[PDB]
């Protein structure tokens, strides 16, 4: 990523704000609901059949929790995300054979969860940092296939 | 393809939007411009500047064509024909862009509509977003 | 939307691939795997070594589609039901793929078909492609 | 870019069997065929009615062959494309208005007139190569926007 020093403290800032385990679920139930083909990787979470199922679904919604949660890490090492995410992108790859992709469509829809809930707050530039940022860690995450 | 479902969401949502289509639209290209500054190449000759009256036309314009296709969301293809024929022959803005304003616009929405952005509403808007760009540019060659 | 000449121009560059059309099969995947290293992702449970019976198997069962679908220019989308339904809620391969077989299609061709291969014909079996990976992509959602 | 010794031999080797004049000439003019919009930049260059039209314009055929020039050049600096291409990409973007992504359909076009061009030589380890090699270039030229 390229942040200037002043999108780094927008972000931060933001950040500060989040409920990580809400924000959490939201965006994995929205990307499962919205890319439907994104469901090929959790057939074992069970019902995913309509949006009330996913989006209550108490899988979805600790998925969702342990995504934030290392999303949330990469967050205080914008300076080596790479390094960060060097082991989650290993096992995305050999173990979960998940196409990068993936992890883009996902950043979209956080993008749109944090203007769903912070509205007038998430600023055009606001918006910019974070575009900047989703894009480094699907980038770090990519980076050991 | 739009199912029933889809139909009363985009009517729905778009409804909500009512007289400030105009001012969402001009937000939608501002954060894009922001976000993807590469869109910018299409736009040498505006000023965009923040508040720029330029932004603010041509967001007018975007929304009113996007309000014309909730209006005949049952022939969408006649409906945006002309559209599709400009940006085709005249402006020949890259593919691709159109998934950048797409995603500008959803952004905008779920920023001024927290009550109706629900997950089906988000689901049914993005594929409304997606016909649009498929029409708009189904005439390139 | 393929036109009149687009049409013949691919029933033409696909009638001289003939007997070969699984060998070109099997030669684009390896393109893809090798230049895409991401396409991987979708074939865990193949050997995809360089001339692995899974590739080679999978290349002609490519070919055979394309070939049913020169045959069905005219009708694609009622030609290809069966395999929109296959990727649509069984494969669920993420839709950017498409375009990565298309274009090692394209050079696969490029690289048999040198005398065939003309700007025009490039044109053309772009499109096809491009046509046929909406196909497939139609019932996604 | 990323490129293994290995894959820096293989581009470089068949580069050099290259006529840049011919391959620069056919690579501009497939584009403004296959990809029709790219168009919207020579409109000063005459007629691109056709395929016959595009492929015989000596405007076309002469722009096609400085830009390969410019790509030759870089594959002597495959280790600091950023910096080769600097000034180029400030130009495209600020003088130009040439969206990036057309950086990336010439790349395609550029990697089927090669196998177009050496059939059996342009194998798939080569492509691959040449794949980074376009991406790597593409990735420099918009840089600076
Ligand atoms: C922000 C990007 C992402 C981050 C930081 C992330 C993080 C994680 C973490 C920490 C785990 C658990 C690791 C372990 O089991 O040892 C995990 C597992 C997993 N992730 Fe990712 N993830 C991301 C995106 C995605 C996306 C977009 C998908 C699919 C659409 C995905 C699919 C999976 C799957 C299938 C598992 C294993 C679940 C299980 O336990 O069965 N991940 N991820
Ligand atoms: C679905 C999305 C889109 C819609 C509804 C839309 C609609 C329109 C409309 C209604 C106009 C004005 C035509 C007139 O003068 O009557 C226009 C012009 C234009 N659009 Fe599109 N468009 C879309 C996507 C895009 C994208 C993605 C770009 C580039 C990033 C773009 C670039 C332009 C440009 C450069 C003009 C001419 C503006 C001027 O000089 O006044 N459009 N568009
Ligand atoms: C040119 C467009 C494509 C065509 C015509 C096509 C056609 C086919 C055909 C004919 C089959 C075999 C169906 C059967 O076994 O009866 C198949 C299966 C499959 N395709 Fe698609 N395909 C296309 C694009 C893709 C892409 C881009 C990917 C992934 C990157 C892909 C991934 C798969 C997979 C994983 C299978 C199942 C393989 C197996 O387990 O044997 N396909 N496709
Ligand atoms: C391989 C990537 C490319 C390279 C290395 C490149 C390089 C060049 C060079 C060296 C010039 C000379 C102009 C000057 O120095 O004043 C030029 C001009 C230009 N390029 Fe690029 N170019 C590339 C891709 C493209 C593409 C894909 C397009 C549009 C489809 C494009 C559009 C133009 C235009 C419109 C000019 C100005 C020509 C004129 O003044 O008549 N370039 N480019």
């Amino acid at each position: 990523v390229h942040l200037t020093p002043e999108e780094k403290s927008a972000v931060t800032a933001l950040w500060g704000k989040v409920n990580v385990d809400e924000v959490g679920g939201e965006a994995l139930g929205r990307l499962l609901v919205v890319y439907p083909w994104t469901q090929r990787f959790f057939e074992s979470f069970g019902d995913l059949s309509t949006p009330d199922a996913v989006m209550g679904n108490p899988k979805v919604k600790a998925h969702g929790k342990k995504v934030l949660g290392a999303f949330s890490d990469g967050l205080a090492h914008l300076d080596n995300l790479k390094g960060t995410f060097a082991t989650l992108s290993e096992l995305h790859c050999d173990k979960l054979h998940v196409d990068p992709e993936n992890f883009r469509l996902l950043g979209n829809v956080l993008v749109c969860v944090l203007a769903h809930h912070f509205g007038k707050e998430f600023t055009p530039p606001v918006q910019a940092a974070y575009q900047k940022v989703v894009a480094g860690v699907a980038n770090a995450l990519a980076h050991k296939y | 393809v739009l199912s029933p479902a889809d139909k009363t969401n985009v009517k729905a949502a778009w409804g909500k939007v009512g007289a400030h289509a105009g001012e969402y639209g001009a937000e939608a290209l501002e954060r894009m411009f922001l976000s993807f500054p590469t869109t910018k190449t299409y736009f040498p000759h505006f000023d965009l500047s923040h508040g720029s009256a330029q932004v603010k036309g041509h967001g007018k314009k975007v929304a009113d064509a996007l309000t014309n296709a909730v209006a005949h969301v049952d022939d969408m293809p006649n409906a945006l024909s002309a559209l599709s024929d400009l940006h085709a022959h005249k402006l020949r803005v890259d593919p691709v862009n159109f998934k950048l304003l797409s995603h500008c616009l959803l952004v905008t929405l779920a920023a001024h509509l927290p009550a109706e952005f629900t997950p089906a509403v988000h689901a049914s808007l993005d594929k409304f977003l997606a016909s649009v760009s498929t029409v708009l540019t189904s005439k390139y060659r």
